C-alpha cells in the first residue's frame, strides 16, 4: 500500500509536469494556433458567434429486436448563435491548468515512475479531450458556413431598432440603437431550397 | 472554401479599389493581432500616405491578425480588407496620398 | 560613452502621476 | 416509432466525451471509449465485430462512433485482420 | 555562418502543424475573398473632395448629434450658404465626428458616409452652396 | 512572479553598441529612436543583391542587438550610389533591404512590422560619390523606436 | 508566521512614510496645483459649484445572448450643482493622512522590507485614486462648461427674492435677500438646439 | 428593452473606483481593475481579446473601461502583441 | 423660507464664546474657535478657504465669524499667503 501512496505521490507531480511541458509547447505554437483557430474571421456581420452544427452520416439505431431506424445524415446544432463581444481564442479551450505542487524506497522509486507515467498520459488524455473540444467547435462553425452556403440553415436576423437621444435630464445616451437577434439560426426542413455544390 | 466559392462566384477583386502605387511597392513583413487602426495607420505612415477613417468605430473592436512575410503594402492592405469582411474596408486613392479605412453602417 | 541628453534630477512617482493627470486636465481645458 | 439515434453520437463522433461520463482505457487499437449511463461509446475507424452495438454514426473521414452495452473486450477488423481491444470499466 | 530560424518548423509534427496553418490561412483568405462584398469606386456613391480653397481649411470638430447643425455651421465655417432639401425626421440622423486637426471637406465626406442612406450631401462650389438632402 | 528583465540587460545593450561602433556599424540613438547604419560593403558584394557568407555573423550580432528591446515596427531601408540607372538602383536596393529583412525576420526579432524599402541614392549622406558599394552613401540602415 | 507579522509591521510604517513623502512632495508643488485645479475660476456666478458631467463614448451593453444596446455617447450628471461658499481646493482630495505609528531576525528584515514595498505601493494606490477623483470632478466641471457652451445642458436658474427691512423689534435684518436655485442644470434632450463648434 | 450600459463605467472610465469595491492587482499591463459585486471593471487602453466583457465604454483619449465576469487572466492586445494580465481576486 | 443666520455669530463676531460651549485651541494664526453643538465657530481676521462654512457674519472692523462643520484643519488666506491652522476637537 506504500507503493500505492508512492504512485499517487508520482501521479499529481507527473500531471503538473506534463501540464507545464505542454503549456510551453502550446506557447511555442501560439501564432500558428491563432492562424488555425481563426474564430475572429468566422463571426457573423453583427458580431454573432455562429452555431456549432455537428454532422453524423450513416446513422443506425437498433431500438429492439424488431425495429431499426436509419438515417443517412443527421445535423444537430449545439451552442446556438449569439452576440459575441470578443471572439474566442484557442486558450479558453486548450490551456492546461498549471499549479506546481509542494506536497512530497525502491518500490517507491519504481511505483513513483509508474505513477509519473500515469500522470503524463492522464494529462495527455486531458489535452486530447481539449483539442477534441476545439475541433468540435471550430468544425461546427465551418460546417455552419458550409450549410449556409448550401442553404440548409437560416442566417440570423438581427433588428436594429433605433432610438435617438434617450433619457431624462440627468442621463442622456445620444445615438441609442438596440439590436436584437429575432430569428435564431435553424436548419430548414424545406428540402427543395438546398444548394448542391459541384466542383472542378 | 470550395462550396462557398462555387455557390457564389467572386465577381470582383479589391485591386480596383486598392491599386498599387509608387511608395506602396515598399515591402513589409507583418505579424499583428490587434485592432485594425494602429496597423493601417502604421502601413500608411510608412507608405507616406495620409491615413483617414470614415465612420465612427464600432464598440466591439474589429480585430484582424495579419501573419505574413515579405510582400508589398498594396497586397497587405488587400489582406487587411479581406480579413475585415463586412465590418471595414480599405480604400486607397493613389492620385492623392490617402489610405482610408471605412467602418460599416451597423 | 553613450548618453541621452536630459539627465535631470530623480523624479518620484507622485509628481509622475500628477503630471499625467495635469496633461489631461490641460488639454481638456484647452479644447474647452 | 423508434428513436432516430442517440444524439450523443455526434459528440462521440468527435473525440469530445458526453457530459457526465467516465473515460475508459482502450488498449490495442486506435479507439476511445466513454461510459455514460450503463452504455459505452467508442470512437474509432476500425470495424466493430463481436459485442453488438446499439447505434452508430460515421463522420466524413471514416471515423465511426458506436453506442453499445459495456463489454470488456471489443473485436475489430483492422484491415481484414481480426483483432481485440481491452477496455477497463 | 548563418543560423536557422528560431521558432522554425524544424520538427516532424510542427511542419505538419504550420503547413496546416498556412493552408487554413489562405483558405480563410479565399472564403473572405468570395463573401467580401466590394464596391467599385466609379459606383461608390459617396461624396468626393469638392476641392474649394475655402473647403481646404484644416478644422477641428468633436461633436455628436444631428447632421443639419454640424453642416450649417461647417458651411458658415467655409463661408458657404447652407440649404436643406427634404424633411428632417423625428428620430434625427445622428453623426459623430471627433478629430482635432482635419480638413472640413473630408469632415463633410465622412458625415456623408455616416449619413449613408438616411441623408446625403451635395456641394455646389461655383455657387458656394452645400445642400443636405433627405429622402 | 512577474519578470524583471525581458531576457535582456543594459550592460549588453551598451556592450553591443560600442562593439558595433568599433566594428564600424554606426549605432546612433536619438532619444527613443535608434539607427544602425551598415555600409553595404560589409553585407553585400559590389552592386549585388546577394550577401556574402561572412556577413551573416554581422547580421547575427545585429539580431542579437535587436533582441534586446521591445519594438513595434523595425524599418530597414537601403540606398547605394548610382550605377546604371535610378530604376536599377531602386530594384537593387529594394532587393537588398528585402533580403536583409528576410534574414532578420527569419531570426528572432520581436518586432511586429518590418518595413523594407530601397531608394535610388535619394538620400546621400555625403556629396562625395567615390565609388560603388565602397562609398559611405552606399548603406543599409535599420531604424526603429524603442517602445516603452 | 513571524515573517507575516514582520510584513504587517512593515506595511503600515511604509505607507505612513510614503504618505509623508507624497505630502511634502505635494506641498512642494502647491502653487502649481492651485493653478491646475482652479476650482475658484470654474464656479458659476451666484457661487454655484457646477455639476460634474461624465462622458462615455462608444457604449455597448451585452444584455443576454440575443440583445445588445449600443449608444454612441452618454452623458451623466453626478454631483449636482449646488451653492458653495468657498471653492474646493486640491487638498480636500489629494492629501493623504500622515500619522506616525508607534507600534513596533533575518526573515524579519527581508519580509519587513517586502512589507515596506507593499506599503509604498498601497500608498501609491491611494494617491492614484485621489488624483483620479480630483481629475473626475475637475474634468466634470470642464465638461459642464463645454456642454453648456454646446447647449447640451441648461444653466442653473437662481431666484433672488428680495425682502426689505424684516424682523421684529428684537432683531432686524436690513436687506434680506434670499437666493434659491429654482432650476437645476439638466441635459436637454430636445436634440435640435445643440451647438456644433468647428475650429480653424 | 435592455439596459443601456452600466453607469459605473463612466466612473471607471476615469480612474475612480466604484463605491464599495475591492481593488484587484493588475500585473503585466497598464490597466486597473476593481470588483464591485461579482463583476470586475478594468480601465485600460490595451484591448481585451479573450475573456469576454458584458459592457464597455471608451473616453476621448482612447481609455476604455470594461465590465466583465471575474476572470483571473486577461488576454490583451498591446500593439499587435498578444499579452496576458494577472489579477488577484 | 430658510433661516437668517445664527445669532450666535453676533456673539462670536467679538470674542465672547457661545453659552454652553467648549473652547478649541487654534495654532498658527490669530483666530479663535469654540464648539457649541457639533459645529465649530471661528472668529478671525483671515479668510478661511477649505472646509466649507455654513454661515458668516462680518463686523465693522472686518473681523469675520464663521459657523462651520468641525474640521481639524482650517486653510486660510492671510494676505494671499495660503496657510493652515490646526484645532483640537
Amino acid at each position: 500500500a506504500l507503493k500505492e501512496t508512492a504512485l499517487s505521490v508520482g501521479a499529481q507531480a507527473g500531471l503538473a509536469w506534463r501540464a507545464k511541458i505542454i503549456d510551453e509547447q502550446l506557447n511555442k505554437q501560439a501564432r500558428n494556433l491563432d492562424a488555425i483557430y481563426d474564430f475572429n474571421s468566422l463571426v457573423l456581420e453583427h458580431n454573432i458567434l455562429p452555431p456549432v452544427l455537428l454532422e453524423g452520416r450513416n446513422t443506425l439505431n437498433l431500438a429492439d429486436a424488431q425495429s431499426i431506424r436509419i438515417s443517412d445524415r443527421t445535423y444537430k446544432v449545439a451552442k446556438q448563435a449569439h452576440f459575441i463581444t470578443t471572439p474566442p481564442t484557442w486558450r479558453q479551450y486548450l490551456w492546461m491548468d498549471y499549479v506546481k505542487p509542494e506536497a512530497p524506497k525502491e518500490i517507491w522509486c519504481i511505483y513513483t515512475e509508474r505513477g509519473w507515467k500515469n500522470g503524463i498520459d492522464q494529462a495527455n488524455t486531458i489535452l486530447e479531450e481539449n483539442i477534441a473540444r476545439i475541433k468540435e467547435d471550430f468544425g461546427g462553425m465551418i460546417l455552419y458556413r458550409k450549410l449556409l452556403a448550401m442553404n440548409m440553415v437560416s442566417p440570423p436576423y438581427v433588428s436594429h431598432t433605433d432610438l435617438g437621444v434617450t433619457g431624462d435630464g440627468s442621463e442622456i445616451h445620444i445615438d441609442d440603437r438596440v439590436l436584437r437577434i429575432t430569428a435564431l439560426p435553424e436548419l430548414n426542413v424545406n428540402s427543395a431550397e438546398w444548394r448542391a455544390a459541384v466542383a472542378k | 472554401a470550395k462550396v462557398e466559392k462555387v455557390i457564389t462566384p467572386p465577381s470582383k477583386d479589391n485591386t480596383l479599389t486598392i491599386p498599387n502605387a509608387y511608395n506602396l511597392q515598399a515591402r513589409a513583413s507583418v505579424d499583428w493581432s490587434g485592432p485594425i487602426e494602429e496597423l493601417t495607420a502604421r502601413i500608411a505612415k510608412a507608405a507616406h500616405f495620409r491615413f483617414r477613417v470614415l465612420g465612427k468605430s464600432p464598440s466591439v473592436p474589429v480585430l484582424i491578425s495579419i501573419s505574413t512575410k515579405d510582400e508589398s503594402l498594396a497586397e497587405i492592405l488587400r489582406d487587411i480588407d479581406y480579413q475585415a469582411g463586412k465590418k471595414a474596408s480599405i480604400h486607397v486613392y493613389p492620385n492623392s496620398q490617402v489610405v482610408e479605412l471605412r467602418y460599416a453602417k451597423i | 560613452k553613450f548618453k541621452k541628453p536630459p539627465i535631470n534630477n530623480p523624479s518620484d512617482d507622485a509628481t509622475i502621476k500628477l503630471a499625467e493627470a495635469a496633461v489631461s486636465v490641460s488639454d481638456s481645458m484647452l479644447e474647452m | 416509432i423508434p428513436p432516430s439515434a442517440n444524439d450523443l453520437l455526434l459528440h462521440v463522433l468527435e473525440g469530445v466525451p458526453p457530459p457526465g461520463s467516465r473515460r475508459l482505457v482502450v488498449s490495442g487499437g486506435d479507439a476511445r471509449a466513454w461510459l455514460s449511463n450503463e452504455k459505452m461509446y467508442v470512437r474509432t475507424n476500425l470495424t466493430i465485430l463481436s459485442p453488438g452495438w446499439l447505434a452508430s454514426m460515421t463522420s466524413a473521414d471514416g471515423t465511426h462512433a458506436y453506442e453499445m452495452q459495456k463489454s470488456p473486450v471489443l473485436l475489430v477488423s483492422w484491415h481484414g485482420k481480426v483483432m481485440q481491444l481491452k477496455v477497463e470499466g | 555562418f548563418k543560423k536557422p530560424p528560431i521558432n522554425n518548423p524544424s520538427d516532424d509534427a510542427t511542419i505538419k502543424l504550420a503547413e496546416a496553418a498556412v493552408s487554413v490561412s489562405d483558405s480563410m483568405l479565399e472564403m473572405a475573398k468570395v463573401e467580401k462584398v466590394i464596391t467599385p469606386p466609379s459606383k461608390d456613391n459617396t461624396l468626393t473632395i469638392p476641392n474649394a480653397y475655402n473647403l481646404q481649411a484644416r478644422a477641428s470638430v468633436d461633436w455628436s448629434g444631428p447632421i443639419e447643425e454640424l453642416t450649417a455651421r461647417i458651411a458658415k465655417a467655409a463661408h458657404f450658404r447652407f440649404r436643406v432639401l427634404g424633411k428632417s425626421p423625428s428620430v434625427p440622423v445622428l453623426i459623430s465626428i471627433s478629430t482635432k486637426d482635419e480638413s472640413l471637406a473630408e469632415i463633410l465626406r465622412d458625415i456623408d458616409y455616416q449619413a449613408g442612406k438616411k441623408a446625403s450631401i451635395h456641394v455646389y462650389p461655383n455657387s458656394q452652396v452645400v445642400e443636405l438632402r433627405y429622402a | 512572479l512577474p519578470c524583471r528583465v525581458d531576457g535582456a540587460c543594459d550592460a549588453t545593450i551598451i556592450k553591443m553598441m560600442t562593439d558595433l561602433n568599433k566594428k564600424g556599424i554606426k549605432v546612433a540613438s536619438v532619444g527613443q529612436n535608434y539607427l544602425i547604419s551598415i555600409p553595404a560593403s560589409a553585407l553585400f558584394a559590389d552592386q549585388s543583391p546577394r550577401l556574402n557568407w561572412a556577413s551573416y555573423s554581422l547580421l547575427n550580432e545585429i539580431a542579437a542587438f535587436l533582441k534586446q528591446f521591445r519594438k513595434i515596427a523595425i524599418t530597414v531601408t537601403s540606398y547605394s550610389s548610382k550605377y546604371v540607372s535610378v530604376k536599377r538602383e531602386r530594384a537593387l536596393t529594394l532587393a537588398r533591404s528585402r533580403v536583409v529583412s528576410e534574414y532578420l525576420w527569419s531570426q528572432g526579432v520581436d518586432s511586429r512590422i518590418i518595413f523594407t524599402q530601397g531608394l535610388g541614392s535619394d538620400k546621400p549622406i555625403t556629396s562625395y560619390t567615390l565609388g560603388g558599394d565602397r562609398s559611405p552613401n552606399a548603406r543599409v540602415e535599420i531604424t526603429f523606436r524603442r517602445a516603452v
